[PDB]
């Protein structure tokens, strides 16, 4: 199988520099130009540059001539990207991909999430988004947790330690101003339930060992 | 740099429905024998997968429904009859020169009858106010299409500075969206007003459903 | 009256040959079917005549890397019913510049082509000619 | 009937650009106003068409001196209502020869120009292209 | 109507000059007596006019061997009743490659020749220009 | 590669006789001022000696009888009146391109009236059979011209597998050849048959002279 | 006098490699391209390649790009050819010759006999080719020696230690299959002689110290 | 090499007088936009100072009187009204190719009415004769123009071998020349003759003034 | 101020070699081709060659390809010219000057007087050029000193230690044959003066410490 295995995700403070690696396999390394594509949150697919691995020879998208530094270890069948002087808008997923004759790009690495921020690891804050007449359309009631200010992603959220998995809609994180993320996990249950039934959300922020179990109650 | 413009940005088709996206070069990119256009499909979380290269040849492995045509500045990519797996987002991309550049993308959404959203407004967790921050979350559950305006209004004062929306991917059950608009004031500002209201507009709704509450 | 000329752009390729590929993309030239780029390997002419033929080729390599002998490039002609044959050839000696140091090569010369004639650039190691925009080209114009 | 051609001579300049200057002096060529050397920077054509374009550039430098990366030279075209663009480019790797070691560069290629089109040679470090008679030239002829 | 062009092949020679010889052999060109290769030293033209002139020259040498200064090649022109004069010139710096490392050179450019005009390639040390098929050529075509 | 074909392959002339050989290029090798053809004479045991260069100019020291002409694809070399020293073999060779290539050669043989050969057949040295090998030698003495068929026949079985011929240069006395055809069987095979016979055909002979013997 | 003096003959087993030398003199060494020509038994004159001695620069006939390696010692005004991986068809005489402007080849070295075979030095075998009715045309009788299987050439053959030099026809050697050579020296004498006259052939194979004197008698 | 010929060689103008020098190229040196000609003034003892570049643009700092025109092969440089500082010598010089080359130069002399010279002849310092050398100096004081013939005559023998002239720059007072011709004999030759005489011709002098003496 | 300061004057014996320097300042050194111009006594302005100082790169006037050797010390913002194998006609003033785009030569060093002669330092000889009827036109008398054979220039000459500075015309030196210079300083005074007035010339030849005071008297 022809495969490209990119390196682990990286969290780095602005101005720093990171060196992404990509290990090809399943084909003759030097016979393909290895490209690099950046895709930023919501932002599209952008071509950074190209490197012939046989050569060491490169070619960049002017728009990135400064940020990147393509290089390869012919022996280890591996390419490497070095982004430097990272601003905040440098955050995204960097893909290494095999160009087929420098035209169709036919195989891609998993991708590498390079997130550059000044913030520093931190658990989230959880807040009940408790049911109330103001959140009870018809026979159904809405309720859930607000997992505020943590960093970096991901904060996994579960309800009633697994049992409750119906009606849950746990939203995608959204970098609020300041430097931390804030997502809200919500679930709709029958109103008539709030009485005989209890509910707890289980926020877990491994990147900080953080873990909380907010018992959402109908305040 | 050449600029590719895809369209529609969202194509909502049902499985069994045929779908054809179209791409567009700011200039011709097809010469006398080949058209240097390629298409990729990309799923959430995953990198693009090559489907068609040089405008019309299926990459190896791509299933036959996938096909593509065009020349010069316009190209299309079309699945003969959509299958669940096919739902994804597609990019067309050239290779006429350096730098290769990708199209805007087209999401291949799941058609499904309209559905009005059910909104619910949550006021500041008392516990959260004990932290100087007051953020009020408004929630539109299981709606579709995805187009949904959600304006905020504090004490009749039409918010407009800062609130943050977040959305979910079509539901695996009803193929419907759910968005979450979160107004966020300073414990101060919050304690400073009476009525907070998120007002949502959406095709389903015969008319703008407002959802308010008073401290 | 009908001008016949052709400028084609270098194109890298996984294939196995010392004969270089070319693509009719970028800011290229192909005045008409009186000259045609076939197989992405050579340029073929349908009209006998004198032509000015050229190929610009830059490559990137290393002294010891491939080291070996120089990097020669050759403009070859293949006329119908005749064996191949070399028209021009340029050759430099690998630089040291790590990882690789580019170097350019240029060859023209007026020739008379038999109708059906066809030319092709061939080099010692294509795995290292440079393809950055504007680097390696190939083309011909008829007088 | 009217031949349009132009051979201009390299001209050193204190100005600050990577774009080389040229003078209509010495044994030069300028067939007419159908081609004109403006700003001593580029050659501009009034008639649309195919043209054979070239620039011979030799320079003198050192390995470590400027060392850095190679010395790339580029033939640039600037057509009306269009962003610049690169047509050709050559590039060598600084020699060691002290004080400096000369090296030459050459690029032609047939192109089709829009009326009002205009071309210019641009290099990485003009502070060192060579200007002795006969060394650096630039020019174009229409077919 | 009459095309005037000429591609002549390099020819080694025991003679003593820095002016290179040429032979009308191999796959060469010589459209007619409107252009003539005389003395195996120059190309002479009978008709005044513009002409695209070129000379591809590859040589093989060493760094220290002859070492000295570079290897410069020059396209010279000798018009009737005028002293000689240099039109183009290229120049590289001897490689180390033992016994010798080849290196190519190329010079074109459009010029206007007076009737009776005649051109010649001259180098610093012919004892080492390369002659393998396709390496060193010289020639001109009239527009 | 250019291919030169000379002719005749053998030119038998007598001293005092004028001889002219001809060469042939598979393509023109003469341009507007010169013809890139040269001729050499080579004696047995020695390396070629340059006689004429560029189709028509005598090399320095070559005697004036030697001369040459031609152009394009046909060239000649001609001695104005053969002299004893001139008998040798001559090659024409171009220099139009790499690789220079030589003509097949033409032997400048000495004319002399026909002469039938006198054949003699020698059967296996008893001493040589004491070695498991039996080789029978047949010998054509002092004949001319050099054309001479020599078929072998064992027990009426027309040999054809293996036999080896060797010849001598024109005799210094009579300017005549002498060839030696050597059939060679295994002591076994030899002891296996009765009559061994070498049969020679040659202009001189009014007819095929056969020479046989029985063990 | 302008002369080129090639090296001694060489006998080598297949697969091996040999390095021929050629020392010029009588002219300016560097001003002439030195060629190399192979001429194989019966086979014609073949151009191997050229070398500019001033340069080191070379040019080969594709047909030999593999077999040869031209090189020169500017100082010793000497050129060298190195044939490698010798097959059997590599046997022939190698000439070094001065090209004059790389056109007419105007001076040649003696030539070098490079003979490549697996066989190993060995003296010959001699066998009378005795007179008999079967070898007596008219008044004359034919008789001589058969010098079989020896290696390498040459095997010189003489009659009656010199005295007999008339009517002798000693044939050129012919590499029979197997690896050795086999020539036959013959002489015609008056038949009437066989009685009063005696004859002895003197084969001498120096390359093996070999020497035999076969008294040919009319068996 | 291109050859520039200036003219006049000497331009005698008065302050307040306008002066225009002209230069000359052995070939055109002006192309379609510029003329590669430049002018320099140079004072005694000092190096040239650029006044005009490209035939007609004043170098920075040069005063506006200075101006220049021309094209192809002829160019001029002209001061609108000479000022004392202006008197110097001017050179025109191109830059059409290598090597740039200068004109012969033109001296911008000061006009002033003619003035006959007053000659004086000095015979060998007795003290100098005590050294084997006898040199006789003849002196033309304060004359103008600068053109002045000065022939020497020993014992009627019109000298012509060796004598050396030396001149002075226009006087800072009368703007007039003074030259010094020094005949030089060997104490021997000197003692060998009777009359030594330097004869000078010059516009001023209504006729050749001779000045002689006898040992 | 943009300025070029050439080196000190040089007196050298034929065949020798001298190395002129020129220190620029007031502008970016490397952005100007530095020329070199020779101007010989009476002889005109001659361009010797050019050097790009950024480069090291040069260009000479064929006519001098042999005599000169342009070189520069980018760091010290200085150029140097080395004239070798000096013949006598090599004497003159060498100027270094900044070319403005290699066209107008816009700034010049002071100039360097390179005088190459076999002669060797020596004081002059002084001789009265005494008044006499033969030197007394009208009411005025001419008189002065002959400063003979000295080397090298300059020999300064003054009258009555300064007081006398009217009517003096001290001529330019003129290299007579042989190797030394010989100038004459003259002055015209009223004839009627010769009686009541005395006159002395003051030759001073520093290059030899020489100094003389010739009392010119009306012999
Ligand atoms: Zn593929
Ligand atoms: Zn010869
Ligand atoms: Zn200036």
């Amino acid at each position: 199988q022809v495969q490209l295995v990119q390196s682990g995700a990286e969290v780095v403070k602005p101005g720093a520099s990171v060196k992404l690696s990509c290990k090809a396999s399943g084909y003759i390394f030097t016979s393909y130009y290895m490209y690099w594509v950046k895709q930023a949150p919501g932002q599209g697919l952008e071509w950074i540059g190209e490197i012939n691995p046989s050569n060491g020879d490169t070619n960049f998208n002017e728009k990135f001539k400064s940020k990147a530094t393509l290089t390869v270890d012919k022996s280890a069948s591996t390419a490497y990207m070095e982004l430097s002087s990272l601003r905040s808008e440098d955050t995204a997923v960097y893909y290494c991909t095999r160009s087929d004759g420098r035209n169709d790009m036919d195989s891609w690495g998993q991708g590498t999430l390079v997130t550059v921020s000044s913030a520093s690891t931190k658990g989230p804050s959880v807040f009940p988004l408790a049911p109330s007449s103001k959140s009870t359309s018809g026979g159904t009631a809405a309720l859930g947790c607000l997992v505020k200010d943590y960093f970096p992603e991901p904060v996994t959220v579960s309800w009633n330690s697994g049992a409750l998995t119906s009606g849950v809609h746990t939203f995608p994180a959204v970098l609020q101003s300041s430097g931390l993320y804030s997502l809200s996990s919500v679930v709709t249950v029958p109103s008539s339930s709030l009485g005989t039934q209890t509910y707890i959300c289980n926020v877990n922020h491994k990147p900080s060992n953080t873990k909380v179990d907010k018992k959402v109650e109908p305040k | 740099d050449i600029v590719l413009t895809q369209s529609p940005a969202t194509l909502s088709v049902s499985p069994g429905e045929r779908a054809t996206i179209s791409c567009r070069a700011s200039q011709r990119v097809s010469s006398s024998t080949y058209s240097y256009m390629h298409w990729y499909q990309q799923k959430p979380g995953q990198p693009p997968k090559l489907l068609i290269k040089y405008a019309s040849n299926l990459e190896s492995g791509v299933p036959a429904r996938f096909s593509g045509s065009g020349s010069g500045t316009d190209f299309t990519l079309t699945i003969s009859s959509v299958e669940p797996e096919d739902f994804a987002t597609y990019y067309c991309q050239h290779s006429w020169e350096i730098p290769p550049t990708f199209g805007g993308g087209t999401k291949l959404e799941i058609k499904r009858t309209v559905a009005a959203p059910s909104v619910f407004i949550f006021p500041p967790s008392d516990e959260q106010l004990k932290s100087g921050t007051a953020s009020v979350v408004c929630l539109l559950n299981n709606f579709y299409p995805r187009e949904a305006k959600v304006q905020w209004k504090v004490d009749n004062a039409l918010q407009s500075g800062n609130s943050q929306e977040s959305v979910t991917e079509q539901d695996s059950k009803d193929s419907t969206y759910s968005l979450s608009s979160t107004l966020t004031l300073s414990k101060a500002d919050y304690e400073k007003h009476k009525v907070y209201a998120c007002e949502v507009t959406h095709q389903g709704l015969s008319s703008p459903v407002t959802k308010s509450f008073n401290r | 009256n009908p001008q016949i000329a052709a400028h084609v752009i270098s194109e890298a390729s996984s294939k196995t040959t010392s004969v270089l590929q070319w693509a009719e993309k970028g800011y290229y030239t192909m005045s008409n079917n009186l000259v045609t780029l076939e197989n992405g390997k050579q340029l073929t002419v349908k009209r006998q005549g004198l032509y000015y033929i050229y190929a610009q080729v830059t490559f990137c390599s290393n002294r010891e890397a491939s080291s070996q002998a120089p990097f020669i490039a050759s403009l070859c002609l293949k006329s119908p019913g005749r064996f191949e044959r070399i028209l021009l050839r340029a050759a430099n000696t690998h630089s040291s510049a790590k990882p690789c140091g580019q170097q350019s090569i240029h060859l023209g010369g007026v020739f008379e082509l038999q109708p059906g004639a066809s030319v092709f650039v061939n080099v010692t190691d294509p795995s290292q000619v440079s393809h950055g925009t504007g680097f390696t080209s190939f083309g011909l114009l008829k007088l």
